[PDB]
RNA sequence: CUCUUAAGGUAGCCAAAUGCCUCGUCAUCUAAUUAGUGACGCGCAUGAAUGGAUUAACGAGAUUCCCACUGUCCCUAUCUA
RNA sequence: UCUAAGGGUCGGGUACGAUCAACUU
RNA sequence: GAAUUUGGACAAACUUGGUCAUUUAGAGGAACUAAAAGUCGUAACAAGGUUUCCGUAGGUGAACCUGCGGAAGGAUCAUU
RNA sequence: ACCCACUCGGCACCUUACGAGAAAUCAAAGUCUUUGGGUUCUGGGGGGAGUAUGGUCGCAAGGCUGAAACUUAAAGGAAUUG
RNA sequence: GUCGGAUUUCCAACGGGGCCUUUCCUUCUGGCUAACCUUGAGCUUGGCGAACCAGGACUUUUACUUUGAAAAAAUUAGAGUGUUCAAAGCAGGCGUAUUGCUCGAAUAUAUUAGCAUGGAAUAAUAGAAUAGGACG
RNA sequence: UAUCUGGUUGAUCCUGCCAGUAGUCAUAUGCUUGUCUCAAAGAUUAAGCCAUGCAUGUCUAAGUAUAAGCAAUUUAUACAGUGAAACUGCGAAUGGCUCAUUAAAUCAGUUAUCGUUUAUUUGAUAGUUCCUUUACUACAUGGUAUAACUGUGGUAAUUCUAGAGCUAAUACAUGCUUAAAAUCUCGACCCUUUGGAAGAGAUGUAUUUAUUAGAUAAAAAAUCAAUGUCUUCGGACUCUUUGAUGAUUCAUAAUAACUUUUCGAAUCGCAUGGCCUUGUGCUGGCGAUGGUUCAUUCAAAUUUCUGCCCUAUCAACUUUCGAUGGUAGGAUAGUGGCCUACCAUGGUUUCAACGGGUAACGGGGAAUAAGGGUUCGAUUCCGGAGAGGGAGCCUGAGAAACGGCUACCA
């Protein structure tokens, strides 16, 4: 009311940061950036909770004044900067690159890239069409803007960023048959080879989807993200490859080693 | 505004307040287990009848289902693992009629005395 | 409809930015402009070649059907260029394990290329508010 | 003030609906402009999000434009001769959108005679030349020519005056002229 | 219970235009009320086509209070024919 | 000082126009 | 460019009425519940000493009585 | 018009209790804890009370609709023995 | 057939899918032409488009029920785990503890309404009767 | 953990209620009280009234310091060290608190914005502005005022302020500085038919209006109006440029103009380098602040379908003066009877409208439960609303703000 909110309490942050209820009343509420809200993973969030490289917020707040941190190449000293799906984030010291990518469980899981990795990302393309003067842009999902694209791009395709420029090397097309990683939704951090889609004029396309182990499952055209051609993907895969075991038979893979 | 604790009692009282029946059993129990009230057996109930409220549950269900076999063996590894239930009976329907004292015999204080070093419960 | 005399109200009636140009001459002396509302609506014929204007009809105006698309039978028509239908459901109340009958009077604007009468079985798209209470708007007639 | 909710007029059972949620600010108007002809006048309105809004009053001239040639001069205006709304808008000579004006017509009588030159009511052959080939397009309409004798255009508005503070429209032609000179001279 | 009539005033109604005592008693209206109204009823001497009890509307009928208004008054003064 | 409404009479091969005059709101 | 000012809409608030709702006084009248070994009867329960009850109307200290029509919950399941 | 046999509908009746019920008793008052054919109305301890008030109908008598305060642990039904 | 853990040719049951028994239970512009009468010597040159696609005129309407997607977190049910037990909490655990390694923080429920998908029994609607009925 | 028991009679079987029985993130209270962990808390009546004291301020290398501040740099005579006050820039619209109002209202789930505003973050993004645009002219950069401060004073007092004298900018107000190229309008002449010219102007973005494009299932011929690029004037003829959505008058572009005219950097820190005709000559890095527009992010506004407690001793309500709809306009950030003018007579209801009550904020949830249910939810999260009652409004991207203002009532 009377303007926008500037808190945020625990017990109200997205529930894949894995805050514990206790220990304080508010959270960090994330600042305005490249991500939405809901989903992303704030920095004071990534390198206190889930690194354990701070122990405190003003720790990780020293760390950060120090221009060490740097996502997708750029500093970003601020605490609460949104860090979201398939940044990179680089730190000069120890040479650590990392890169935000759900796990199979839908969380952002702890994964150490490459250094070579760590000089590109990929981002869905969400609309294309003219800007002014009659030059095409396109726009991804962390809000890049890349003037004089490729015309054959459209919707719902996938791009490669180079991150030193803003511009494209690749792009996958969306194609049935293409290697897809599931963002948003019950299948949150899953990988399974789209099979179909349907048309659905109206709105809220969905699409079928099946992973390595013949299991299929279905979401919505906007929870899609096209990761290259089946087979190999761009990007490396974390450990499971988001394959969602069943309760049933984890723990006898969790007995497997004890 | 910070997150509410959860709390939850531990016990829960009989409907009928006096049966020369109960009154006696129970107080027997307190006799060769050396228990303060009426409230360690109390527990003991409310202990039992959760684990059956959920071990009737899933007897209901159909065999094979899924969520049966993931939570019935769960509930039955628990069991066996304190030594409440025997190792030769986990069918989980030999859960559904422990006993009430198989609980108060992997007590401590009961253990203590059958490993000797008492020579009596209330020592 | 009786194609309402077209040139009655005080302002001349037009289709906006629609212009005519009187130096030249052709076929069609009118130009007209309409669209298609699309999810397989068709533009029925007489918004083709009719005469009205009502700025608010979904193929010849300034206004676009998107959200829910509903159905009911026709209770009044007493309005001008709107009539009231009725959608009817029932409403399941749990503790009882059955239905109960309901219904609700949706004001719906209805284009003059449509003919509609009392028990008319009519289709609705949802659009911009167009008056105090009209909210959808005629799109498809399926019984006389 | 001026308040634009509903919240307050009955619901549509004829109901009253009870006071609830003390005015808002993003739920406002303001009152009209009546802007009037001569001594230009316009103030400024801070809206919302800053979008500065200009308020004619007194205004003087306008940018009219003759949809058949695809031009526009500045041209002045003699009053207000009709107004579809409210009759009262025309005897104080009230500007509004889609008010019937007439404007002074003399850019345009000059302009003609520049781009055609044949004639209008009633040297160099660098000239002619472009008239020659701009020639089979001065018969425009007979019921223009009669308006050019007394040298005012029968025009309407086509602009907000209230919230842009311009007064913008185009001369009447064709049809639309032929419906509001019925309207006007009936007696 | 008694004496006694042709029969012993019923339903109603009342200090009423009928109530002597009386300026009856209680309440209300009032600063203050022999006035008014509502109640009461052993009613000198109410009461049934001698018509009884009520009654909307109507009244140059009798009475009481209130608002508006006012030289009716406080308290007189001036003007015209 | 204006404005709106309220009429008569004449007119198409087998919707409109012209003329006149009312006090009522 | 201040004081001041014309007109407009928003409009608090006051005064005077009106309406509705809730509390509340009141001579007097008329009910209901309770206690107390009050006074008068004895209408009901037995064929309750005139069978009982219903509707209606009238009357009488009071329970009640009387007419007309009903019912049996009757004091008859019954007269080839 | 009678007699015999049969049938459709009605007014009833006689014996039985497989069944029902608290029981008197019921061929429906059965097919209801082995609880569901469709449907309308009514009830929720006894008094206050079918009272007050308000509507509405009536010439009136009165009808229909209809409380609350308060007070109480029993009122009641069917049979048994006296 | 390995020493209580799974394979095969199996006698069965349980439930799906395809074809035929009069059983179109819509289709064109073009692609894969596909499953290809395609056969080239036992792996070869060429069959009919949805088995996958853009636009097609049309398109009987519901109710129901299955599956699926959404339904904040806390709370509820509940997996794991030494808070000394427990109420709790989401921790921790293992190393030669010198340089370190590593698992978790699941899952479910979430009336009704809205959305997509399969069934078409049950309960309703309509169609070709002074035939503008369908094929042509 | 699917359980009942005492009370109507001399006794019995029922209806039926009274009593007991058990629980309560349901309060109070009585008697008693040793330990550990955990934790509600002036909500219920009074959204009654409040002494006092706190609860909103804020700086870096990076806007402005002659403190007549503090110490010494000593690399500095203008400054560059720290640094009160004050200007400027942000914030004070969050949080916190309460639950009075509020019964299709809020709210929950689900849609829409092809119906709008959005400070900020993130990503992109101005060669077109010497206006008679060859002396108008500063572009190695252009004016004004004021605070702080010095001094004089008033008042009993307020976070009161007057007059006088100074001084700054990322305060305020002005203001030029860079290529072309092409296009279109005008338009000197040869003079002519097939006609081209010298020369000039305009051509950013922003606002407003108008007009044009924003196609796109298939193949061939007839002669025309005249060739139409080049001709072997026979005609080979193609390139003919065109994005997205279910859908648009969409995106965007073109022509004509309009504007009282927006923006298009007179700003700051750090390191100082290369080039020579070594002149304070020409170029050069890393940043900070600001800035038009587009997009994203944080939002907000409005909006769809369905869903709410007791009431008929509430059956009709709405339309005087907006009720339901049409057209036009004004207003708004925008749709819309939101408002106004004209016109029509509509709109809701026995499927319960309207009116009344609520010891009613809605939910997520809570207690008790065999299954079904009943009752509660002021209160740890989400949403709304309020600041003693009403009303109006300034600043700002955002308030109808009240630890802002104005007025009225108390
Ligand atoms: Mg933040
Ligand atoms: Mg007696
Ligand atoms: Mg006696
Ligand atoms: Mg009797
Ligand atoms: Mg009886
Ligand atoms: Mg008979
Ligand atoms: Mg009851
Ligand atoms: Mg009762
Ligand atoms: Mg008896
Ligand atoms: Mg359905
Ligand atoms: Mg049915
Ligand atoms: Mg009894
Ligand atoms: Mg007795
Ligand atoms: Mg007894
Ligand atoms: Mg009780
Ligand atoms: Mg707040
Ligand atoms: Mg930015
Ligand atoms: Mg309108
Ligand atoms: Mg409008
Ligand atoms: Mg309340
Ligand atoms: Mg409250
Ligand atoms: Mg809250
Ligand atoms: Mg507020
Ligand atoms: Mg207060
Ligand atoms: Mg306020
Ligand atoms: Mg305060």
């Amino acid at each position: 009311a009377r303007g926008p909110k500037k808190h945020l309490k625990r017990l109200a942050a997205p529930h894949h940061w894995l805050l514990d209820k206790l220990s304080g009343c508010y959270a960090p509420r994330p600042s305005a950036g490249p991500h939405k809200l809901r989903e992303s993973l704030p920095l004071i969030v990534f390198l206190r909770n889930r690194l354990k490289y701070a122990l405190n917020g003003r720790e990780v707040k020293a760390i950060l004044m120090q221009r060490h941190v740097k996502v997708d190449g750029k500093v970003r000293t601020d605490t609460t900067y949104p860090a979201g799906f398939m940044d990179v984030i680089t730190l000069d010291a120890t040479n650590e690159n990392f890169r935000l990518v759900y796990d199979v469980k839908g969380r952002f899981a702890v994964h150490r890239i490459t250094d070579e990795e760590a000089s590109y990302k990929l981002g869905k393309v969400k609309k294309v069409q003219l800007g002014k003067k009659g030059v095409p842009y396109v726009v991804t999902h962390d809000g890049r803007t890349i003037r004089y694209p490729d015309p054959n791009i459209k919707v719902n395709d996938t791009v490669k960023i180079d991150l030193a420029s803003g511009k494209i090397t690749d792009f996958i097309k969306f194609d049935a048959g293409k290697l897809v990683y599931v963002t948003g939704g019950r299948n949150l951090g899953r990988i399974g080879t789209i099979v179909h889609k349907e048309r659905h004029d109206g709105g809220f396309d969905l699409v079928h989807i099946k992973d390595s182990l013949d299991n299929t499952f279905v979401t919505r055209l906007n929870n899609v993200f096209v990761i290259g051609e089946q087979g190999k993907p761009y990007i490396s895969l974390p450990k499971g490859k988001g394959i969602k075991l069943s309760i049933a038979e984890e723990r006898d893979r969790r007995r497997a080693q004890q | 505004p910070r997150a509410p604790r959860t709390y939850s009692k531990t016990y829960s009282t009989p409907k009928r307040p006096y049966e020369s029946s109960r009154l006696d059993a129970e107080l027997k129990l307190a006799g060769e287990f050396g228990l303060k009230n009426k409230k360690e057996i109390y527990r003991i109930s409310f202990q039992l009848s959760k684990i059956r409220r959920a071990a009737r549950d899933l007897l209901t269900r159909d065999e094979k289902d899924p969520k049966r076999l993931f939570e019935g063996n769960a509930l039955i590894r628990r069991l066996v693992r304190v030594g409440v239930l025997s190792e030769d009976k986990k069918k989980l329907d030999y859960v559904l009629a422990l006993k009430v004292e198989d609980f108060l015999e992997r007590r401590l204080q009961t253990q203590v005395y059958k490993l000797g070093l008492a020579k009596s419960v209330h020592h | 409809s009786t194609e309402l005399t077209v040139q009655s109200e005080r302002a001349f009636q037009k289709q906006p930015h629609i212009f005519n140009n009187p130096k030249v001459k052709t076929s069609k002396r009118t130009k007209r402009w309409y669209k298609n509302a699309g999810l397989g609506f068709k533009t029925p014929k007489t918004a083709i070649e009719g005469s009205y204007i009502d700025k608010k009809c979904p193929f010849t105006g300034l206004v676009s059907i998107r959200g829910k698309i509903l159905t009911g039978t026709v209770v009044s028509t007493k309005m001008h260029r709107t009539i009231v239908i009725r959608r009817a459901y029932l409403h399941y109340i749990p503790k009882y394990n059955r239905y109960e009958k309901r219904h609700k009077n949706v004001p719906v604007h209805v284009s003059p290329a449509f003919r509609v009468q009392v028990g008319d079985i009519v289709t609705v798209g949802q659009c911009r508010p167009i008056s105090k209470t009209v909210r959808f708007n005629v799109v498809k007639v399926s019984a006389a | 003030g001026i308040s634009r909710d509903s919240r307050h007029k009955r619901s549509a059972t004829g109901a009253k609906r009870a006071q609830f949620r003390k005015k808002r600010k993003f739920e406002l108007g303001r009152q009209p402009a009546n802007t009037k002809i001569g001594a230009k006048r316009i103030h400024s309105v801070r809206t919302r999000g800053g979008n500065k809004k200009y308020r004619a009053l007194r205004i003087e001239t306008g940018n009219f434009s003759w949809a058949s040639e695809g031009i526009s001069k500045k041209t002045r205006i003699a009053g207000v001769v009709y107004h579809p709304s409210n009759n009262e808008l025309v005897r104080t000579n009230t500007l509004t959108k889609a008010a019937i004006v007439q404007i002074d017509a003399t850019p345009f009588r000059q302009w003609f005679e520049a781009h055609y030159g044949q004639t209008l009511g009633k040297k160099s052959k660098n000239a002619e030349r472009k008239w020659a080939a701009r020639a089979a397009s001065a018969k425009i309409e007979s019921s223009v020519e009669s308006q050019f004798s007394a040298g005012r255009l029968y025009a309407c508005i086509s602009s907000r005056p209230g919230q842009s503070g311009r007064c913008d429209g185009y001369i009447l032609e064709g049809e639309e002229l032929a419906f509001y000179l019925r309207r006007l001279t009936a007696k």
